[PDB]
RNA sequence: AAAAUGGAUAA
RNA sequence: CGCUGCUGCAGUUGAAACGCCCGUAGUUGGCCCCCCGCCGCCACGAGGAAACGGGAGCGCUCCAGGCAGGCCCGUUGGCCCCGCCGCGUGGGACCGCGCAGCGGGCGCGGCGCGCCGCCGCCGCAGCCCCGAGGAGAGCGGGCGGGGGCACCGGUACCGGCCGGGGACGGGUGAAACAGGAUGAUCCCGCCGAGACCGCCGGCCGCGCAGGCGCCUGCCAAGACCGCCUCUGUCAAUCAAGGGCGAAGGCCGGGGGCUAGAAGGCGAUCAGACACCACCGUAUUCCCGGCCGUAAACGGUGCCGCCCCGCGGCCGGCGCGCGCGUCCCGCCGGCCGCCCAGGGAAACCGGGAGGCUCCGGGCUCUGGGGGGAGUAUGGCCGCAAGGCUGAAACUUGAAGGCAUU
């Protein structure tokens, strides 16, 4: 799985975000 | 064999499915049966799915069949 | 094909070309007529009548040997049911589905055919309403339908 | 399929066309408007600017070259952009603070050829035309 | 490209299948992606031919048979030899060999 | 109307406190006491709760023990299913 | 639902034609199908035909002298203005010479040459060459 | 059973 | 630039049929009933600003121009175009929408007709198309790993035994870690537990998909076929909406055998914290919930119809033969080869054929390759995330099937 990984790690990033928001928010 | 659908042999359209006929029509027709005190027509559906019972007597002529109702007794060609 | 399925088949009944009364033995116009309606005051259903005159007579269609269709002969006479008679058959099943479902939630595959059987009479009953076969007062509701049964 | 084959299905026919049509990349960069606010040009066939520091960009690995350019400051919305200055020995003629025209490379904004980071020309050079100061036909 | 039409499965009209492991890898295939083919032999090496039934006290036995099917995945099978990489006019040819 | 949009209607009382989860067991813990059930006898939606485990049909007037929460509960319409079979064995 | 009855029947006349099949045959008949055969065979493209009336869908008898190449319908029956029959004429005509375009107008079915000579419009049915 | 690598640029 | 596809796009693999079903908006719909209204329509009009487009003539020296000019039509300078879903007259094909009795008299209805009447007045044949190889139904006949609920056996594995009884036992590629004189491994008689339903198990079947295989009992259900049953267009396909949806996840109860995300561990190599062993929590199992995804695949939407031979299977259903679980098949599927024919080809051919000789209908979806399912704005979800969905910016190839 290549494209898979790929995805979750755009998935990690885009949780990554959500805390970081809340930090900030 | 120069035969066209405008005239089919007979054989051609009793063999094809009764829609599938250059003239579509009934599969089916009325075949008789024997019963007590007769020698007549008793006639009845060829293909009945329901029971039909002896003229006058309880017990039913034609056995229940999905296809031509098949009998017990005695019976009769088609119609005579 | 069918409403309800991937199904395209052509299982069909069949009428005569010649579209003349039974040559067999067949009965007396009134007194086949009056024959039908005596039936259907034992409560035959029209279905059934066609099928009696069929395997008990001389003729499927009553037409050709009457001059119109069995619910029109029937009708004259007040027999025509109240509810159409196609409406109603299906309405007893969905009733029946409704009954196996009260025991158990678990079946799926029943309530997808109870979500299939009460489509059809919201289609079927919103065909009679308009043709005005139907009143417009009458709707299949699922809760009521034992109520509108009887 | 195409489809939608009805007399009275003009309506979903019209709308059908005119959603798609954005998808198409050049109508879509042509009538967004995206790139009216974008281009620092601002759609301009040419806009001026003011020398803020010349620059050597390398150029793509199969050539290799230093490309010479300018960084430029454009006077209408300030946009620091960075054009390519043409020809042989044109560096020699711009000088630091220094007004200079800017114009598209004609591949319609897109890089041209090999230089990596410029979309822009240099016309001219404090007024007097590169070319001509090129062709000495005005010098300095 | 499709290799095969059948797409390397018998599965046909169901669109699942019951799954089972190869012998060797334990991989897990399911039944129509499997080779399983039938195994019968004497139970002691056809070596031992009649040297057990010489020995064997009781007239008339017969050495038993086991009578298993074996079921490979397709990987193991390709590298174990039950099967080998046909060429593209031999792979629509069928006739057990 | 529409007076809670979630579910939270039985547990509007309890009002901002108490937490969404623990709040969500009691929306069905407590539509279950509240709720009527079918005598038995009577076949009459009328059972309520009167104390834990006492049950009592509103218009039947007879008492039947019930689950804490439910006139019937589940672990015992498993036990009374087997007692069925189990007597019919010796019979 | 059979949408439309003419697009399958022309269809199928055309694939008789193709496998020869001297004797074609169209299962559900429409007045307009009559009228576009009648067409057909008044141009001589089909050599004759009729329908075997069985008290149901009547099917039609279509026989084709051999010589047809494609018959199509054109469904949306997009009403044409008299003045530019020919542009319609352009993209479903083989040569300004040869060819057929049957149209519906008031007079009745008409082809392409008898509209133009009324400088008549009416919605194309289909093309027969 | 154990084996990783190979600049750019043309040829 | 048929690179926007109404004419005229592409969606099997290049980019793209939503997993499926139900379904209201829309949008699309058999056949039939000459001879009338309202359409839409069909043609022709009338009336709508010139410029402008064209367009007749006329040598600004040509011309781009212009309405001029000449011993000239009252000399000219015209003319066709403002498109105009507007407004008239015509015509009835296709195409929709038409429930409803007709008639004579009294009526020359207070300068001719009408309306609402007024009755039997015996005048009129008074008034039921047909039954879609469209469905909705009805009965029969069998078919099925189709669904629910119970009931429910069998070994296997694992844990606890008892009688042995005697030494290493696993484990692998080779080993190593664990178990053993607290008697291991091994057998054999048990016992407890939960899973799982082998072989039969398939070019089998059934389900709307996801999927579905112990024993009996029990309910409801479904296509298909048969059909001298019933209605009588009730149809198609879908926004929005409603249901279902493997696996893993998650919530609250339970369970708990086996595998086994994590975690430890051995070996493994440069390093492996990977692969291979050994141990093992979540999970697997169950009941009520969410979630809403898959290489949800035939990477092929849905109904409709024609389309060539050889087949296999399967479910009814017939006709003759000797009378068979035969032979020819008739329909609904499941499939293999493939005649045309198509396509860049691989190859589909029960379509991916009947297309540039393009037009049965309904729906979705794409527009070079990255950025990008990203950001944000929602919405749904307990979460994990799902659905909708950017741009700036970059780059010349990315990519399909083939041949060497």
């Amino acid at each position: 799985m290549r494209a898979k990984w790929a995805k979750k790690r755009m998935r990690k990033l885009k949780r990554k975000r959500r805390h970081m928001k809340a930090r900030s928010k | 064999m120069n035969v066209d659908l405008l005239y089919p042999d007979p054989v051609e359209e009793q063999r094809k499915h009764k829609l599938k006929r250059l003239v579509q029509g009934p599969n089916s027709y009325f075949l008789e049966i024997k019963c007590a005190g007769c020698q007549d027509i008793v006639v009845v559906y060829s293909h009945a799915n329901t029971p039909v019972f002896c003229p006058g007597c309880t017990s039913q002529i034609s056995i229940p069949t999905g296809g031509k109702c098949a009998f017990t007794s005695q019976v009769e060609r088609y119609r005579q | 094909g069918r409403m309800h399925s991937k199904g395209k088949g052509i299982s069909r009944s069949a009428i005569p070309y010649t579209r003349a009364p039974a040559p067999w033995n067949k009965y007396t116009p009134e007194d086949v007529c009056e024959q039908i309606c005596k039936l259907a005051k034992k409560g035959t259903p029209p279905s059934r009548i066609g099928l009696i005159l069929r395997d008990q007579f001389a003729i499927g269609q009553v037409k050709n040997v009457t001059g119109s269709k069995i619910v029109r002969i029937l009708k004259a006479k007040g027999l025509a049911p109240e509810i159409p008679e196609d409406l109603y058959c299906m309405i007893k099943k969905a009733v029946a589905i409704r009954k196996h479902l009260e025991r158990s939630r678990r079946d799926k595959d029943s309530k997808f055919r109870l979500i299939l059987v009460e489509s059809r009479i919201h289609r079927l009953a919103r065909y009679y309403r308009q043709a005005r076969r139907l009143p417009p007062t009458f709707r299949y509701k699922s809760d009521q339908a034992a109520a509108l049964l009887a | 399929m195409s489809k939608t084959s009805g007399l009275y299905t003009a309506r979903k026919l019209r709308t059908v066309r005119r959603v798609n049509r954005w998808a198409d990349k050049k109508y879509r960069k042509a009538h967004l408007g995206t790139w009216l606010k974008a281009n620092p040009l601002e759609g301009a066939c040419m806009a001026r600017g003011i020398v803020t520091q010349k620059i050597g960009i390398s150029a793509k690995q199969p050539n290799s070259a230093v490309r010479k350019a300018v960084r430029v400051q454009l006077t209408k919305n300030s946009k620091k952009i960075t054009a390519f200055v043409p020809r042989d020995g044109s560096i020699t003629y711009i000088d630091n603070n220094d007004e200079v025209l800017v114009a598209g490379f004609g591949r319609a904004g897109r890089a041209v050829g090999d230089i990596p980071g410029c979309r822009f020309k240099v016309i001219k050079v404090a007024g007097i035309g590169l070319l001509a100061l090129f062709l000495r036909k005005r010098e300095k | 490209p499709v290799k095969r039409r059948n797409n390397g499965r018998s599965k046909y009209n169901c669109g699942h299948t019951n799954i089972v492991r190869c012998q060797n890898c334990h991989r897990c295939v399911p039944k129509d992606k499997v080779i399983k083919r039938f195994t019968i032999r004497n139970i002691v090496d056809n070596t031992i031919a009649d040297d057990v039934l010489n020995a064997c006290v009781i007239q008339g036995f017969a050495i038993p048979k086991l009578y298993n099917k074996v079921q490979y995945c397709v990987s193991c099978s390709i590298h174990n030899h039950i099967v080998r990489v046909r060429s593209r006019e031999d792979r629509k040819i069928r006739t057990p060999p | 109307m529409a007076k809670r949009t979630k579910k939270v209607g039985l547990t509007g009382k309890y009002g901002t406190r108490y937490g969404r989860a623990a709040r969500k067991q009691l929306l069905k813990i407590e539509t279950s006491q509240k709720a009527k059930y079918t005598c038995p006898f009577c076949a009459k939606d009328k059972v309520r709760r009167t104390a834990c485990g006492i049950w009592t049909c509103r218009s039947c007037s007879k008492t039947m023990a019930g689950g804490a929460y439910s006139l019937h509960t589940e672990p015992a319409n498993a036990a009374r299913a087997t007692i069925r079979r189990l007597r019919l064995a010796r019979e | 639902v059979r949408i439309n009855v003419l697009r399958d029947a022309l269809k199928s006349i055309c694939n008789a034609q193709r496998i020869g099949k001297k004797q074609v045959i169209v299962r559900p008949s429409s007045k307009v199908i009559i009228e576009f055969l009648q067409l057909m065979q008044k141009n001589g493209y089909i050599s004759d035909f009729a329908v075997v009336d069985n008290h149901r869908s009547n099917r039609i008898v279509v026989n084709l002298i051999g010589r047809l190449n494609k018959a199509g319908v054109i469904s949306p029956r997009f009403d044409i203005p008299a003045n530019d029959i020919e542009k319609w004429v352009v993209n479903l005509l083989p040569s300004r010479l040869f060819g057929h375009i049957i149209l519906t107008t008031s007079q009745g079915i008409m082809d392409h040459i008898e509209a133009q000579h009324r400088q008549i419009g009416g919605k194309v049915i289909g093309y027969f060459y």
